[PDB]
């Protein structure tokens, strides 16, 4: 019985498999031959943020494109001006192993997450005086890896307990739970109108799930190792997943395709870190070998080299209008590049 | 600590 | 214009203020990570004052001991986020080499796991054996060849707990740039902190040494 | 009913219909060269309109 | 006098390669520390150090054309008050932070608590401010005694001079043998007895405490230390020791002229001095892998 409804399942796997090559007739790079590359881009870092004293985990633009949060392990959650360099704010951490950070739409909140297994939700208008708590969600059995704002009173959190969660902040509780997983879940990315998003696990895997539903609505297994990063394209019908594989993978939600595969034969280190451009055609991707590489999202060319870190590079985020993009490191730097 | 070299000459007492 | 960018430069160079004297504060503290089987009774024996974070001041020294024991996912991913503690608190149960995959062995495993570990090449481990009033009255009932086959000593707790200990030294194959300090827990008093004082206080002479210059 | 749940979640991914990975490839393709003009990485903008000086 | 040539001629090489080893180590050693490197209670005691070397190297030119022709200054009054005001500060400098090098290294050797909770970049920086305080009270008779006076022969010699002072040629004679004799004591003790009893009881310290420990898995930290002393040492005792036997005989050399080996031995053991200001990044920051991983990693 169990046995049997098992095996059922994988030559239901097999008969995806086959839809998704019957689907499969032309590959992107294919059809993409024909159109000028872009090039080169001389990106240089037009500003350091020296704020933090101990490795940089995670960071958040602002939809504003000028305030973005970063999240280091010395326990400090320091908001950065980021047209003149200045700490907006400098929030204290019960905890100081954040390996997250999020930054609301309306950028009234700020979350972190990490070992503590707690989303700390910070107001950031504090009309009364201070930074201060405002909520902490406390129903995740695994490290926090991953979080984002759906909006003021909505969250999506990552966690390692295999399971995704979207919580609700005016209650403190989990609204629905996302299973399905495998491995521990590592990243996770929204889509432009917030009804839709991405997580990628240790089991190789990228799940879609249905925020409202609760329920996985797709799963892209292309990758030969893990995935520590994803990202929506700007149009959110494709996103891009890092792995440890030393490979970028492009996939589309409208046909479950691997794309393209975004990997050079001199790079063998993992992807900590992805994101798109305004237009999605530059994906820049972070990696392991101490510096960043800018890649061509149809044509699978290295178009640029981040090559400003002192340590290896953890978080990557672009800004919402595109205009610069803000690398963060484990040296305890921010480098932001035009 | 820099030493003197011809401060014995009697250029010390010279106007 | 001015008015207000003057504003934001003061609040900025007043946060870096606070950030320099918070990181100054925070650099005092002897980061500890435990791993392992009696990790529990380390903790509690030292409790002067997720993941359990507990800080005690033991001669003038502050410590901040982080027990990773309620983390059951994958511990490459969040290893890494160690890197750089003083040292690491390894506990293993001398007891547990009869319970069971032997239990022992696991616990071999997972100390070869962070000894070959590349975020901890430099970083010395603080290695307890645990439980020992039991394991005399163990090893003389239960043999050693039941977890160790390749044993040809006495069942006496005299010469198993040093085969035991040098068992895990002999483990480490990064030799020559981190050293393995060994104790074996005793219900006696200020002798399982000091050990750790004792241990934590060798590894910051190596630390200032190599920054140093002479190592 | 672990496997049960797998399979009730396995089936439904079947179910939703699959377009042409060519029209999936060039219609994402299109998305680029439409907004290509305001994507600041993808050309480099002049000090004056760039806030990073 | 047929060897006299070698002695006149070794000098002017030694400073020469003093000057070109000194300002690459201290150019490199200030690009990494101050720029491509944590800032650190022992990073900023080697920019220090590295910092009073390259200011005292920088000057070596000066001091090299000045002795090319027998200590004549072609330069004028400010240029020489200049030269020799900035090598004296940063010969004192140097010394004293050699000094306080050593003893942050035994308090943190022999009191590893201490220097855990009482050892921040502030308070470093406060107390690396002494020893160039220091420097300045003792380069002050440099600042006003010493002046510029040409002989009725041409030729410009810029040293300490006591014209205005002493009012009459008995009251100058009796300032000037007071002056120069504090100032040999006061070399002789702060600028030498005061570091090399530091250096010698600080690292006496380090090698016993680690000795006692078992903490020595190879000979590369007793190589280092035992390298430091003795360069220091066979680098500096011999100039202050010719210094202090000149500053006691000063009186029967200026009114008999009996001791002449002094004259022509000053200059190989400044020589030797100099040289140990330059080498001093080398075996005070050369030594650690950090610095030497950045420094490969930058290039």
């Amino acid at each position: 019985e169990l046995d049997q409804l098992r095996q059922e399942a994988e030559q239901l796997k097999n008969q995806i498999r086959d839809a998704r090559k019957a689907c499969a007739d032309a590959t992107l790079s294919q059809i993409t031959n024909n159109i000028d590359p872009v090039g080169r881009i001389q990106m240089r870092t037009r500003r350091t943020l020296r704020g933090h004293l101990a490795k940089i985990y995670a960071m958040h633009w602002g939809t504003d494109s000028r305030l973005l949060v970063s999240a280091s392990q010395d326990g400090k959650l320091i908001i950065w001006d980021s047209y003149t360099t200045n700490k907006v704010h400098a929030i204290p951490l019960r905890s100081s192993w954040v390996m997250t950070c999020a930054y609301a739409p309306s950028g009234n909140y700020v979350a972190c997450g990490g070992l503590d297994n707690i989303c700390s939700i910070y107001n950031l208008k504090t009309r009364e005086g201070n930074v201060r708590v405002s909520r902490e969600l406390a129903g995740h059995t695994g490290y926090l890896s991953c979080c984002r704002f759906l909006d003021d009173n909505q969250i999506v959190t990552s966690s390692g307990d295999t399971t995704c969660a979207l919580w609700d902040i005016e209650t403190g509780q989990q609204t629905t739970t996302f299973t399905g997983h495998t491995g521990d879940v590592m990243s996770l990315s929204l889509a432009p109108d917030t009804r839709l998003f991405v997580s990628g696990a240790c089991d190789a895997s990228a799940k879609l799930w249905d925020v409202r539903e609760g329920m996985c609505r797709q799963t892209f297994t292309g990758h030969e190792s893990d995935i520590n990063a994803i990202c929506f394209f700007p149009n959110g019908n494709a996103f891009a997943t890092g792995s440890d594989d030393a490979t970028c993978r492009l996939f589309d939600l409208r046909a479950d395709q691997e794309l393209m595969t975004y990997s050079h034969d001199n790079i063998i280190c993992g992807i900590t870190s992805v994101s798109f451009s305004k237009s999605g055609r530059l994906l820049l991707a972070g990696y392991d070998d101490f510096n960043c590489n800018v890649w061509d999202a149809l044509k699978a060319d290295r178009a640029g080299v981040l090559a400003g870190h002192d340590n290896r590079v953890s978080c990557l985020g672009v800004t919402d209008d595109g205009m610069a993009v803000a690398t963060g490191s484990w040296d305890s730097f921010l480098k932001i590049w035009n | 600590m820099a030493p003197r070299g011809f401060s014995c000459l009697l250029l010390l007492t010279s106007e | 214009v001015s008015a207000e960018d003057k504003a934001a430069a003061e609040r900025s160079k007043m946060i870096d203020k606070n950030l320099r004297e918070d990181g100054e504060k925070a650099a005092r503290e002897v980061k500890l990570l435990l791993l392992g089987s009696g990790k529990n009774t380390i903790v509690k024996q030292m409790k002067i004052i997720g993941i359990v974070e507990t800080h005690f001041t033991f001669k003038d020294l502050h410590f901040k001991m982080f027990d990773v024991g309620a983390q059951r996912s994958e511990r490459k991913k969040w290893i890494h986020c160690f890197e750089g503690v003083t040292a690491i608190i390894f506990c293993v149960a001398l007891s547990a080499y009869d319970l069971v995959m032997n239990r022992m062995h696991a616990s071999m495993k997972l100390f070869d796991s962070i000894c070959n570990n590349k975020w901890f090449t430099d970083t010395s481990i603080i290695l307890f054996l645990n439980k020992k009033d039991l394991f005399e009255e163990k090893i003389t009932h239960s043999p050693l060849t039941i977890c160790f086959p390749e044993y040809t000593g006495a069942n006496k707790y005299d010469e198993a707990a040093s085969y035991i200990q040098s068992k895990f030294e002999d483990l480490n194959k990064r030799k020559d740039t981190k050293e393995i300090y060994t104790h074996f827990t005793c219900s006696t008093d200020t002798k399982n902190v000091q050990f750790v004082f004792d241990a934590v206080t060798d590894v910051i002479i190596k630390n200032n040494l190599k920054d140093c210059g002479l190592f | 009913a672990q496997a049960r749940k797998l399979v009730e979640q396995l089936k439904m991914e079947a179910n939703i219909d699959r377009i042409k990975v060519s029209k999936a490839a060039a219609d994402l393709m299109a998305y680029c060269e439409a907004h290509a003009k305001e994507d600041p990485l993808l050309t480099p903008v002049p000090a004056s309109e760039n806030p990073f000086r | 006098s047929a060897g006299y040539t070698v002695l006149r001629i070794l000098p002017l090489v030694v400073l020469g390669v003093t000057f070109v080893l000194g300002v690459l180590g201290n150019g490199l050693v200030i690009w990494v520390a101050g720029f491509r490197m944590t800032r650190t209670v022992t990073t900023i005691c080697y920019l220090n150090l590295a910092l009073a070397d390259f200011s005292f190297t920088a000057t070596l030119p000066f001091l090299i054309v000045s002795m090319a022709m027998g200590e004549k200054w072609p330069f004028g009054w400010f240029l020489c008050k200049l030269i020799h005001i900035v090598v004296d500060i940063n010969l004192f400098g140097s010394v004293f932070l050699i000094g306080f090098i050593a003893l942050d290294r035994c308090i943190c050797v022999l009191h590893p608590v201490w220097a855990q909770n009482h050892r921040t970049v502030s308070l470093a920086m406060k107390v690396i401010v002494g020893p160039w305080i220091l420097a300045l009270v003792l380069t002050l008779p440099v600042f006003l005694f010493l002046t510029t006076v040409t002989i009725p022969n041409g030729d410009t010699y810029c040293t300490f001079n006591f014209a205005s002072w002493g009012g009459t040629p008995e009251e100058r004679l009796k300032v000037a043998i007071t002056m120069l004799t504090a100032r040999g004591i006061i070399r002789f003790v702060i600028g030498f007895l005061l570091p090399m009893s530091i250096v010698a009881i600080c690292y006496g310290l380090i090698a016993a405490k680690i000795h006692k420990k078992g903490m020595i898995k190879s000979s590369r930290p007793l190589r280092v230390l035992t390298a430091v002393v003795a360069s220091f040492f066979i680098c500096w005792f011999p100039f202050q020791l010719v210094a202090l036997l000149g500053t006691v005989w000063l009186k029967e050399m200026l009114f008999y002229g009996k001791y002449k080996i002094i004259d022509i031995l000053v200059n190989p053991t400044s020589s030797l001095a100099f040289f140990n200001s330059c080498l001093n990044p080398m075996l005070y920051v050369f030594v650690g892998q950090d610095f030497r991983e950045r420094l490969i990693h930058s290039l």
